[PDB]
């Protein structure tokens, strides 16, 4: 109740995961998602995912995994727990062990 | 509680306001519904990962 | 029973040849009449103040923390009148009793007493506040010489075993008590709350035993097995197979 997942995808992502029933507008009329496509660059990820963390509202930013690709620095500069972010797979690139910021604490215990 | 630290995890409240109603009736039935049923236990599997 | 008794105020010079009667009347009824003798010094520490006492009157320079420097060999001259020998039917075993000044175990009269016997029964001051008697602390009590006292054709087959079993699971139930406090009681094995059932039987059923209750061996032995018969046989594991065959089901 108190917090709402939130989705940093594409098209088809944003909308599997409406389909599964998340995403929502603010009271500003701002939705929880930003959809990347050739046209946009990626400062205006990084300040997207900056105004996501900063937002108090926000539990679980799901991530699609080739997304985070180049704005590791974003995500690896988050420390906290509780703005959960989670990097995802699909048929571009699937899941790939490497470039995980979750299993970056979990050096040698593989 | 685990000796005496305080995990933080998450409660999944299932709400019930659907919006994506209308789905066309007649122009996809049981696809779109199967799909959104797997994207809403994807949902939740990922709410328990996270 | 042959009682000598010695009082506090006493001349101070009894009571250092009231030991020396007492082990000559032991020698004479073990090593003349045949007998088994058991001698008991209670407070070899009130012995020590008046050797302390009559060394100062002889003028002599104090030693190390008050007391004469040939302690030692006074207190061996004691101690060593005991002993089995050869062509006699009889044996003197000796209990000193002494009370640790400050509980320090490496005071002159403890530390002294140490080099000269052969183990150790210890009396417990947290086993006596939480009203246990007797208050015995078995882990660091130790009985050099058990391994001969006890066997076949001398108490039982299942003596030793069962011993070092009751020791090892009171040493693990301590421990487990030990993690309870931190851990929560709510998050303990299966196997770790039989290892605190174990902690207050054996605490209460057979260490507690009551002042005018004579347990034979074979009673202490049996009340061992109880205790021991809350593990499932499988986790008893310093007892040998061919013991647990015979002893376990009962």
């Amino acid at each position: 109740r108190g917090k709402l997942i939130a989705v940093i995808g594409d098209e088809d992502t944003v909308t599997g995961f409406l389909l599964g029933g998340i995403g929502e507008l603010n009271k500003n009329r701002h939705p929880n998602f930003l959809v990347v496509e050739k046209d946009t660059t990626i400062n205006e990820i990084e300040d997207t995912f900056r105004q996501f963390l900063n937002r108090d509202d926000i539990g679980i930013i799901l991530i699609n995994q080739y997304i985070a690709e180049m704005v590791r620095h974003a995500l690896d500069a988050h420390q906290q727990s509780i703005p959960a972010v989670l990097e995802i797979p699909s048929k571009e690139h699937p899941y790939d062990a490497a470039k995980d910021s979750i299993l970056r604490r979990a050096r040698g215990m593989f | 509680n685990v000796a005496g630290v305080t995990l933080p995890v998450f409660e999944h409240y299932h709400e019930g306001t659907d919006s994506y109603e209308l789905t066309g009736l007649a122009r996809g039935g049981e696809q779109l519904a199967k799909l959104k049923r797997n994207y809403a236990k994807a949902v939740e599997l990922l709410v328990e990962l996270a | 029973v042959c009682l000598f008794l010695n009082l506090a105020n006493d001349p101070t010079i009894e009571r250092i040849i009231t030991p020396r009667l007492a082990l000559t009347t032991a020698e004479f009824l073990a090593y003349q009449c045949e007998k088994h003798v058991l001698v008991i010094l209670t407070d070899m520490s009130s012995y020590a103040e008046a050797l302390r006492e009559v060394s100062a009157a002889r003028e002599e320079v104090p030693g190390r923390r008050g007391f004469p420097g040939y302690m030692y060999t006074d207190l061996a001259t004691i101690y060593e009148r005991a002993g089995r020998v050869e062509g006699r039917n009889g044996s003197i075993t000796q209990i000193p009793i002494l009370t640790m000044p400050n509980d320090d175990i490496t005071h002159p009269i403890p530390d002294l007493t140490g080099y000269i016997t052969e183990g150790q029964i210890y009396v417990d001051r947290q086993l006596h506040n939480r009203q246990i008697y007797p208050p015995i602390n078995v882990l660091p009590s130790l009985s050099r010489l058990m391994k001969s006292a006890i066997g076949e054709g001398m108490t039982r087959k299942d003596h030793a075993d069962v011993s070092n079993q009751l020791y090892a699971c009171y040493a693990i139930g301590k421990d487990v008590q030990a993690m309870k406090a931190v851990v929560g009681e709510e998050a303990l094995t299966s196997d770790d709350l039989l290892y605190l059932e174990f902690l207050q039987k054996f605490e209460r059923n057979f260490i507690a035993q009551g002042p005018y209750e004579n347990r034979t061996v074979f009673e202490t032995l049996d009340i061992g097995w109880q205790l021991l018969r809350i593990f499932p046989k499988e986790m008893l594991k310093r007892i040998p197979q061919s013991t647990l065959s015979e002893f376990y089901p009962r």
